[PDB]
C-alpha cells in the first residue's frame, strides 16, 4: 500500500501487514456447543429421548 | 380396662406421587399452572437474536 503519497512520482511504499487466517486451536467454533437454539442430539431410536 | 389407643395419623408425604417439584420453594401436591408468554423471551439471550 501507500505509506506516504504526494504525487504519482514521489511516494513511498510498504507491504501490507501479515494477516494469517486459519482455523482455531482444536477447531473451536466449528460446532454449536452450549445452545438451546442449535442443540445437537445423540438420541437412541425406539425410545427417541434426547 | 381396654383403653382405646388411637393410631397417630401420618400427614401424607411431601415430594409424593403428584408433586410438581421446584427446589427452594415448597412443592405442590396438586395441579398447577405454567405459562409460555412472549413478554419473557426478553432479557434472555442466545435463544432469539433475530427471531
Amino acid at each position: 500500500h501507500f505509506a506516504d503519497f504526494v504525487d504519482d512520482r514521489r511516494a513511498t511504499a510498504a507491504g501490507n501487514r501479515p494477516n494469517y487466517i486459519g482455523f482455531r486451536d482444536n477447531f473451536i467454533g466449528m460446532m454449536y456447543y452450549n445452545s438451546g437454539s442449535n442443540t445437537g442430539s445423540f438420541s437412541s431410536q425406539t425410545q427417541q429421548l434426547n | 380396662m381396654e383403653v382405646y389407643v388411637p393410631p397417630p395419623r401420618v400427614m401424607a408425604p411431601t415430594e409424593g406421587r403428584n408433586s410438581i417439584s421446584y427446589n427452594p420453594i415448597a412443592p405442590l401436591q396438586d395441579t398447577t399452572h405454567i405459562y409460555i408468554i412472549d413478554n419473557k423471551t426478553s432479557d434472555i439471550e442466545n435463544l432469539n437474536i433475530h427471531k
